């Protein structure tokens, strides 16, 4: 009954009437398009996304449906829906400059879902589109912190530096703006990790250290922080910088918990 | 003079050197087809944001159609032969030629109110929320652009108002008349420039 | 429709950036200190040494373009030639 759904659509293009009543309209029959199931539900979304982005449709309507589509195709599994998402970011094009919250919204899902079919490549690509420089929708400092975060991240199990050295560097750049303390202790960790990653286990070891000395970091993760400490230090290159890390982290009791506790131990002490 | 600002008028000029030689390139990017029609009669221009200062704050305006299409295919080409830059999108400058129709009396848009064209082209019969709400349209740079076709208009109107006064409401319908006395083809609205005495805040701000 | 837009004139701005991850006099990186500095600490005060950018867009170490204006010579790239139009990435 897509075809239905895509008449009444276009008839309801060029009703005209006062905004609210046609939002309703539109909303109800958005809802009775989401009722249905399979490849009829597929394209009477994609009527409704077509129809949205078309030029008569007013602003508000237009950006508002889109929201609540966005807002109800999470309840719909991992499906045909993803392909929808694709074909709707494609869609947006000639208002992409007037509205880019719904685009927003669209790219994290996406990233989301393919977080979950183990899929950081795909999702990098996706929400590197996000256009956080424009400021035309202004995003929070702390919005533009995340999401150059999960790129970060995601980029860091896809295995491609080049990329993810640039979008740390521009999540510095906006970091010293943002304000919440735990999204700097994760951007802290993260910055840690890639320092871990490229060569950096010296500079590494030194952010895990001064990290693992924290207190709203879970007792679990400051201990994971401190053994991945540890580790960068063992494996740094041996220097002054490492045996003065190493003479520091032989401090530490729960590195005396750890099994590698012994082999700083080593390491210090001299063998 | 000596090297303060007279390498900002080098600029200047190399924008304009630079404009010209982008202006014949694309000439010779239609010559070889052109796919899709909206780039009908385009004059797009290159300048730089170190020469040409931004003038308050770098606006994010919307932008109508032709107008969009034609950003677009500037922002490609521009992203393709050009790369190793970006653009940046503001809205202080610009004119257009508005295409209206007893005859066919060609109007002048000046990068303004050419958005609340675009909204009457979709449908016309709107009122000054209509052109507020969904426009993310600036402040009274919009009123006076806007009363450019109504306010103030000799025997050539081209956006008639049922609410004739001379004050700006909120709800108040637009409509278009004839005219067949505006014999001129190309009559433009020049409500801009009225004055050039340069207001005490820049001359403040600059000092 | 009753309006036709014909025309258009606009005004394009552009900025520039060159994005790249790699330095030329230190051989090190874009940012992550240079030859001359090495680590963070050891009397930096918030690390006093930042990204110089030139006219031309180029990106260097302001030290490290510092010194080279200073040691070899300072004809190449001179105050004419290699501007000052921004500190810091
Ligand atoms: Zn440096
Ligand atoms: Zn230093
Ligand atoms: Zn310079």
């Amino acid at each position: 009954m897509a075809a239905a759904v895509r008449q009444d659509l276009a008839q309801l293009m060029n009703s005209s009437g006062s905004h609210k009543d046609l939002a309703g309209k539109y909303r109800q029959i958005l809802e009775k398009a989401i009722q249905l199931s399979g490849a009829e539900q597929l394209e009477a979304l994609k009527a409704f996304v077509e129809a949205m982005v078309n030029e008569n449709v007013s602003l508000v309507i237009s950006r508002q449906l889109l929201t609540d589509f966005c807002t109800h195709l999470p309840n719909l599994p991992d499906s045909t829906a993803k392909e929808i998402y694709h074909f709707t970011l494609e869609k947006i094009q000639p208002r992409v400059i007037s509205f880019e919250e719904q685009v927003a919204s669209i790219r994290q899902h996406l990233a989301s879902i393919y977080e979950k079919e183990e899929d950081w490549r795909n999702a990098a690509q996706v929400l590197v589109g996000i256009p956080l420089e424009t400021g035309q929708k202004q995003y929070n400092v702390d919005y533009k912190l995340e999401t150059y975060l999960k790129i970060a991240r995601l980029y860091l199990e896809d295995d491609d530096p080049v990329q993810a050295e640039a979008y740390i560097n521009r999540a510095s750049l906006l970091q010293n703006e943002s304000t919440n303390e735990q999204l700097q202790i994760h951007y802290k960790v993260c910055y840690a990790r890639v320092l871990d990653y490229r060569r950096k286990f010296i500079e590494a070891a030194q952010r895990y250290n001064e990290l693992s000395y924290k207190t709203i970091v879970h007792e679990s993760e400051r201990l994971e922080a401190l053994k991945h400490a540890l580790h960068c230090t063992i494996l740094a290159s041996a220097g002054q910088q490492r045996s003065r890390m190493l003479a520091t982290l032989f401090k530490d009791e729960r590195c005396q918990q750890l099994a590698a506790y012994g082999i700083l131990e080593k390491m210090y002490l001299d063998r | 003079c000596g090297c303060q600002f007279t390498s900002k008028l080098e600029g200047m000029f190399r924008d304009m050197s630079i404009s010209n030689t982008t202006m014949d390139e694309f000439r010779q990017h239609l010559q070889a087809t052109g796919v899709s029609l909206g780039g009908v009669d385009l004059t797009v221009r290159v300048l730089t944001t170190g020469y040409w200062p931004t003038q308050s704050a770098t606006p994010k305006c919307n932008i109508p159609p032709a107008p969009r299409h034609a950003f677009e295919i500037f922002r490609r080409f521009y992203l393709a032969k050009h790369s190793g830059r970006q653009l940046t999108l503001q809205h202080h400058m610009g004119s257009a030629d508005l295409n209206a129709t007893t005859r066919k009396h060609i109007l002048q848009v000046s990068t303004f109110q050419m958005t609340i064209l675009m909204l009457f082209n979709n449908r016309e019969k709107y009122t000054f929320e209509e052109i507020q709400q969904e426009t993310d349209i600036p402040e009274r740079e919009l009123v006076r652009a806007l009363q450019s076709l109504a306010c103030g208009k000799p025997t050539q109107r081209v956006l008639t108002k049922e609410p004739k006064s001379k004050e700006i409401e909120n709800g108040h319908i637009f409509t278009v008349n004839d005219q067949f006395t505006s014999k001129l083809h190309r009559v433009k609205i020049q409500t801009v420039a009225a004055k050039q005495g340069e207001s005490d805040p820049e001359r403040k701000e600059t000092r | 429709k009753r309006f036709e837009v014909k025309k258009w004139n606009a005004v394009a701005l552009w900025a520039w950036d060159i994005v790249v991850d790699n330095c030329a006099i230190c051989r090190n990186h874009i940012m992550d200190l240079c030859i001359e500095c090495q680590a963070n600490q050891a009397s930096a005060t918030s690390e006093e040494c930042t990204v110089a950018w030139g006219v031309c867009n180029h990106a260097f170490h302001f030290h490290c373009i510092s010194r080279w204006l200073k040691t070899r010579q300072v004809c190449p790239l001179d105050n004419r030639e290699w501007e000052f139009q921004k500190y810091g990435h």
